[PDB]
């Protein structure tokens, strides 16, 4: 019956920034006239809705996304990958990291 | 101003492909599974489509058409603001559409019953086909022909008479001159720089078409009318034309239903591999499997992987109501589905064949927008179809793909019986489409007044056909209604144009796939640039003019039958060696009651 609660949006007034991000839900205006909250020709709701529906050819089912984005500041250190500790020795000269 | 044009089309084309695809997806579950409660699902979902669109139409003509320049912009916006209907008066519009459903269901429910016996009637469908493709009674087919017009064709005379006036009218208020000129508003193109096409052009591009087909088609005329009067002696001229109720169906059209009368080697066997397919456990799944790996060869995509699933290729294994009709939807978001019921046999091998090239075409064209999603005219959709048919049924395809004897011979006398037919289906064909359509222009521009319609449609039948009527018609007659699509508000011009467009694109793709022999032995399997030739066109939609689109395959801007002429080379030699003593022609002065 399609999942219409995924929605995108399809007109803005200008290109966003790098990671910005804008949930206004302002009635977009295409030509001149003024809109005046109001719908109408070049007066549009802003935000439209996939209709996601089981029988969909692929590239129109839907696709979950993770975006990692990792930053460096000028802090003195943080989260990183996980060492990995080898077996300790004993009784034999040995090239040691501890 | 320009830009609230692209601003509006792009919230019409995500409206569009969902109310579309739900209107598409009742229409399935109506036609594999048959309720009521699902036909009462289909019309109210098939509304709120209709409705719509008319919402949409109604809001183009706020832009001009004339201050757009970018030329797909332009053509998005001309098909949606087509007003079609609804510019004649509420009163006359009401009364068309009164007009259009009597003729229809007069066509489907009138009855012929037997002067012998009148509790005993027969509808055309179930009886009266019957008897116009499998008769050999001369007497029989006489009272078939003539019963079905003089009974139903009577009374769709005052009704064809109201309809030529109000497809006037609505084609004059939307600026044609009549609605012959509306139909050829197809093949138009506006503007492009040397690849325009007017809609007067048509006219004159059929006939100078046709009077190369002309020598061609006397020499079959010629051979199937000395094969007639052996199967009807004492009935048929040996110098005029043929009757009009001896040709294998109920109007002419085609003449494949004489092939047993016709046949050039009867002590030949004309290839059927339909035995080695039972013989080898072929189930209804090698069929399509073995179709894909034919597109797959040529440089093509698989099926979608939806396709093995939402499909329905048999009839269920319920006794389950579902209109078993070949066909290929394109429902829409990508979901591609075909719906027959197949059996085991070469018939339904072939017409795989031809079902996936509908989804083949379908693929390539769905990245464009939705209002460009056809075929470039209407005549290409079913010729890129049938040209994968042709490319299947040949024994060098069917040796290789294992259903043929590696030690088959193929002599020059199964060749003559193959290419006879198709000739019979092809070239049969051709002077019907042609006749009828020239006498369809001529009622809506005017030239033929109607106290001269019965008149003017037999005179051209003895010039152009060649076939001359049982019994005289006067004016209470309306032969031309007699056909479903005459009755049923069809254009017929697109059945001319497609036979054309089929041998000209398998003639530009067998130069492609280098090949030696004739044409009707070509093969374009296992080759990749001739489908990167096919590829081209196929992803075009109606973005481009179709003149354009004809270049990236044949390499004209023009149809020609050239090609079509090619192919039937080896028959045509043949048929000037049996008519010798034959005579090529026809009078139109002979009767067969005038004597
Ligand atoms: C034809 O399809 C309809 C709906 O798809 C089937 O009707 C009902 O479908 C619902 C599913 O939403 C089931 O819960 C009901 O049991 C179905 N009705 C009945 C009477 O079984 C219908 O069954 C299908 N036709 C056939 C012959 O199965
Ligand atoms: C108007 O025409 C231009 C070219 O005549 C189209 O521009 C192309 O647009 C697509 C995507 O919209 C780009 O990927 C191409 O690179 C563009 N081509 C050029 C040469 O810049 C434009 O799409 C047309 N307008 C619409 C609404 O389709
Ligand atoms: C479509 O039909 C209308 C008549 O219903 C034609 O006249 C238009 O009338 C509307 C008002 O109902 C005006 O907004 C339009 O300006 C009129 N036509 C235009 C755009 O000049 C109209 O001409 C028809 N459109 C076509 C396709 O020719
Ligand atoms: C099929 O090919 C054979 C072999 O050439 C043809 O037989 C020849 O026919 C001509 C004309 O009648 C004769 O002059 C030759 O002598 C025949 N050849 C032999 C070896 O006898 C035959 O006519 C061809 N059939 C068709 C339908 O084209
Ligand atoms: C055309 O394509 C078919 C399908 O790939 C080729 O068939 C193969 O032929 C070889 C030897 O003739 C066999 O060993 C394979 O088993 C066949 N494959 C299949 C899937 O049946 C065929 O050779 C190709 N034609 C040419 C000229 O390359
Ligand atoms: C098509 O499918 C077959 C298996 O079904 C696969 O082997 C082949 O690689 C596919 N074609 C392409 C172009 O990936």
């Amino acid at each position: 019956g399609g999942n219409y609660n995924y929605l995108y949006r399809l007109f803005r007034k200008s290109n966003l920034k790098p990671f910005e991000r804008d949930i206004s839900t302002e009635i977009y205006q295409a030509g001149s006239t003024p809109c005046n909250g109001v719908e109408g020709f070049n007066c549009y709701f802003p935000l439209q809705s996939y209709g996601f529906q089981p029988t969909n050819g692929v590239g129109y089912q839907p696709y979950r996304v993770v975006v990692l984005s990792f930053e460096l500041l000028h802090a003195p250190a943080t989260v990183c990958g996980p060492k990995k500790s080898t077996n300790l020795v004993k009784n034999k000269c040995v090239n040691f990291n501890f | 101003i320009e830009e609230q044009a692209k601003t509006f089309l792009d919230k019409f084309n995500h409206e569009a492909e969902d109310l579309f695809y739900q209107s598409s997806l009742a229409s399935w579950n109506y036609n594999t599974n048959i309720t009521e409660e699902n036909v009462q699902n289909m019309n109210n979902a098939g509304d709120k489509w209709s409705a719509f669109l008319k919402e949409q139409s109604t809001l183009a003509q706020m832009y001009p058409l004339q201050e757009i320049q970018n030329l797909t912009v332009k053509l998005q916006l001309q098909a949606l603001q087509q007003n079609g209907s609804s510019v004649l008066s509420e009163d006359k519009s009401k009364r068309l559409n009164t007009i259009l459903n009597t003729m229809s269901t007069i066509y489907s429910t009138g009855k012929v019953c037997n002067p012998d016996n009148p509790q005993e009637c027969l509808l055309l469908e179930p009886g009266l086909n019957e008897i116009m493709a499998n008769s050999l009674d001369y007497n029989e087919r006489l009272w078939a022909w003539e019963s079905w017009r003089s009974e139903v064709g009577k009374q769709l005379r005052p009704l064809y008479e109201e309809y030529v006036v109000l497809k006037n009218e609505m084609a004059r208020a939307n600026h044609y001159e009549d609605y012959g000129d509306y139909w050829r508003g197809d093949y138009e193109v506006n503007g492009v720089d040397g690849y325009d096409y007017s809609r007067g052009q048509l006219i004159e591009d059929v006939e100078h078409t046709f009077e190369e087909i002309k020598p061609l088609y006397e020499h079959l005329h010629a051979y199937v009318r000395a094969k007639l009067m052996n199967a009807y002696p004492s009935y048929i001229s040996p110098i005029g034309c043929l009757p009009a109720h001896l040709l294998g169906d109920m109007w002419g059209r085609f003449w494949t239903n004489l092939y047993s009368l016709t046949v050039p080697f009867g002590q030949k066997p004309n290839i059927d591999v339909t035995d080695a397919m039972v013989d080898q456990a072929w189930d209804a799944q090698r069929i399509f499997k073995e179709a894909e790996k034919f597109f797959v060869s040529v440089g093509l995509p698989n099926m979608t992987q939806g396709f093995w699933e939402n499909s329905m290729l048999t009839d269920p294994g319920n006794v389950q109501k579902a209109v078993c009709h070949p066909t290929a939807w394109d429902l829409g978001k990508g979901d591609f589905r075909i719906l027959m019921c197949t059996k085991v046999t070469m018939d339904d091998f072939l017409t795989a064949h031809h079902e996936m090239g509908h989804i083949q075409y379908d693929m390539a064209y769905a990245a464009q927008p939705f209002l460009l999603r056809n075929g470039a005219n209407e005549g290409f959709h079913e010729a890129v179809g049938e040209i994968m048919s042709l490319s299947a049924a040949t024994p060098k395809h069917l040796k290789s793909i294992g259903l043929l004897s590696p030690d088959f011979q193929e002599d020059n006398e199964t060749e003559i019986n193959f290419l006879l037919k198709q000739a019979l289906t092809i070239v049969g064909t051709l002077p019907f489409t042609y006749m009828l359509e020239k006498w369809r222009w001529m009622v809506f521009k005017g030239e033929i007044p109607k106290d001269q319609w019965m008149k003017k449609w037999w005179e051209m039948k003895r010039e152009i056909v060649g076939v001359v009527e049982p019994v005289p018609h006067d004016e209470t007659y309306c032969d031309p209604a007699s056909l479903f699509h005459v009755s049923n508000d069809y254009s017929f011009i697109r059945y001319y144009t497609r036979t054309l467009y089929q041998f000209q694109f398998q003639e530009a793709l067998c130069q492609a796939a280098k090949h030696e022999g004739p044409l009707h032995k070509c093969d374009i399997s296992n080759s990749t640039e001739a489908g990167q030739k096919l590829f081209n066109m196929l992803r075009l939609g109606k973005s481009e003019p179709w003149t354009l689109a004809l270049e990236n395959v044949v390499g004209a801007k023009n149809m020609n039958v050239r090609p079509l002429l090619n192919y039937f080379e080896p028959l045509f030699t043949w048929l000037k060696d049996q008519n010798k003593n034959s005579f090529v022609g026809w009078s139109t002065d002979w009767s067969p009651y005038a004597d």
